[PDB]
């Protein structure tokens, strides 16, 4: 803690913040994510415990890396990799000019490694979103914050259903189903694919409601045909409005013939057909990536 | 949703190794012995079942008490605080609703403050140096049972049940690795309420025969025999109920044919 220097706040963690800071000794530039104790109350906070051993499990260059963990009784420092901005911040600085597809599909395809790697060791990050996602000036995107991650079981048992920031939580934890895995983190991927083409979140909700009956009116309102088990969900209504799919070339238009492929695989209503991560990495889609950069 | 199946049996099969504890750590602990630690999760047992906690929980709890006491000796006025922490450690990893730190100082009958709670957690995250996601026998258990054509709720229940007997007694529990014990209580539970034995597909899924478990095989099949007779009974109690089918109250074969 010593061989640190701060060098400027940079976000804000629920029990700290995040602070760009400098080895003194080594010139290795760090982000620094500060989680507070203070004893008499309730020890580590469980999203820290969950946090780190999980973290810890997972080496590879589309996650971030955890440098160390400065422990101390009254507080307890996480230090990870740094990394110059997160994807909304770019998206927003792109918001008038776009992003181009080379950028798009190099992201797109990292990440569906960084995923596949969580998915490969029994990790649900349960928490993707574009603030989640950390690019540097190098090309390179990542996973981060995985305060909301759990290890999993084969097979799956009941977990936690407040998951998932609404505008990318999928169907399945909206209508309640006991049950949810690895498909809940390709939904919040399709959506952030969806989100990097068009520049707009592709469903953004502000009820839970409101949220799949933006989602029905886009994919259609399911019925057993297409995802078999959905009429028996816990939340699941009959008096929902039967809406007609909407074909896929107006959802995401500026998008190929493959993207539009890709896409549909990753926002499949029933989660047992939609696409895998490791799956995805092959799809024509990505044929032709390479790891432009970013335009900062 | 099975795509992932074998590279999680995979990582598992490398962890268990990886976060296995010390063989014979407890002929070097001063102060405590086998018996005191029986006595510590039997009680973590009806602990788990007083606040309906998972039995993936009791599970971690060990691994994590096994761990400690590999690199830390203990005084037996100290080993039950070290079992709280880590079934505390153990609820804020795996529980939905972990209960909070003032329900861990009362099942203690204040033998400990708050403080010492507390203090306990940061000493073990440290000597584990945070590393929780450990496989257990549990994790193992549940791949296994995909493997039964058809489901079995009996089987299940009674595998269960045997997995969780393994947790009582170091000795010769802990010089078994966790998906071998899985696979002994696999069969034995198996043979035993439908005749059947080890899976053709979990040899090739494992590459575990009845020739590599025989060995736990025996040992988990003489503590079933003897479970009625046992100073710890809480297990036992536990899997008389309606919730795990009664199984506990089945009759153990006389023999196992090897
Ligand atoms: O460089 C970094 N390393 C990490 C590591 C972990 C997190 S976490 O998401 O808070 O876990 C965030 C960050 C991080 C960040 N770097 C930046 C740069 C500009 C704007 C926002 C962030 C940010 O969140």
């Amino acid at each position: 803690m010593e061989n640190f220097q701060k060098v400027e706040k940079i976000g804000e963690g629920t029990y700290g913040v995040v602070y760009k800071a400098r080895n003194k000794l080594t010139g290795e530039v760090v982000a620094l994510k500060k989680i507070r104790l203070d004893t008499e109350t309730e020890g580590v906070p469980s999203t820290a415990i969950r946090e780190i051993s999980l973290l810890k499990e997972l080496n590879h260059p589309n996650i971030v890396k955890l440098l160390d963990v400065i422990h101390t009784e009254n507080k307890l420092y996480l230090v990870f990799e740094f990394l110059h901005q997160d994807l909304k911040k770019f998206m927003d600085a792109s918001a008038l000019t776009g992003i181009p597809l080379p950028l798009i599909k190099s992201y797109l395809f990292q990440l569906l490694q960084g995923l596949a790697f969580c998915h490969s060791h029994r990790v649900l990050h349960r928490d993707l979103k574009p603030q989640n996602l950390l690019i540097n000036t190098e090309g390179a995107i990542k996973l981060a914050d995985f305060g909301l991650a759990r290890a999993f079981g084969v097979p799956v048992r009941t977990y936690t259903h407040e998951v998932v920031t609404l505008w990318y939580r999928a169907p399945e934890i909206l209508l309640g189903c006991k049950y949810y895995s690895t498909a809940v983190d390709i939904w919040s991927l399709g959506c952030i694919f969806a989100e990097m083409v068009t520049r707009r979140a592709l469903f953004p909700g502000d009820s839970e409601i409101d949220q799949l009956f933006r989602i029905f009116r886009t994919l259609g309102t399911p019925d057993e045909v297409v995802w078999p088990g959905v009429t028996s969900m816990p939340d699941y209504k009959p008096s929902f409005p039967k809406w007609a799919r909407q074909d896929f070339s107006k959802v995401v238009p500026p998008l190929d013939e493959d993207g539009r492929s890709l896409l549909s695989q990753m926002l499949h209503y029933d989660p047992n057909k939609r696409i895998s991560a490791k799956a995805a990495l092959a799809h024509p889609f990505f044929q032709d990536v390479t790891k432009p950069v970013p335009h900062l | 949703v099975p795509d992932y199946h074998e590279d999680i049996h995979t990582y598992l099969r490398e962890m268990e190794v990886k976060c296995k504890p010390k063989v014979g750590y407890m002929k070097k602990q001063p102060d405590i012995t086998n018996s005191m630690r029986a006595i510590l999760v039997d009680w973590l047992v009806e602990v788990g079942e007083e606040y309906k906690l998972q039995n993936e929980t009791l599970h971690l709890a060990v691994n994590y008490i096994d761990r400690f006491l590999s690199s830390m000796s203990v005084l037996r006025g100290k080993l039950q605080l070290v079992g709280t922490a880590a079934m505390l450690l153990a609820s804020k990893f795996e529980e939905i609703y972990p209960p909070e730190v003032a329900e861990f100082v009362y099942i203690t009958d204040d033998t400990y403050t708050k403080k010492q709670v507390l203090r306990m957690e940061h000493l073990v995250l440290k000597v584990l140096t945070f590393d929780l996601a450990a496989p257990t026998v549990n994790q193992f258990l549940t791949q296994y049972f995909l493997h039964q054509q058809p489901a079995n709720c009996k089987v299940e229940s009674l595998a269960m049940f045997l997995g969780e007997l393994s947790l009582i007694d170091a000795d010769p529990y802990l010089k078994y690795l966790p998906s071998v014990i899985a696979g002994a209580a696999f069969h034995l539970a198996l043979y035993t309420v439908t005749g059947q034995s080890w899976p053709e597909s979990l040899i090739r899924k494992t590459g575990y025969t009845l020739e590599s478990l025989k060995p736990c095989l025996m040992d988990l099949h003489q503590t079933y025999l003897k479970a009625p007779q046992h100073a710890q009974q809480s297990i036992r109690e536990k899997y008389k109920n309606s919730k795990y089918h009664g199984v506990s109250l089945l009759n153990p074969p006389e023999t196992l044919n090897l």
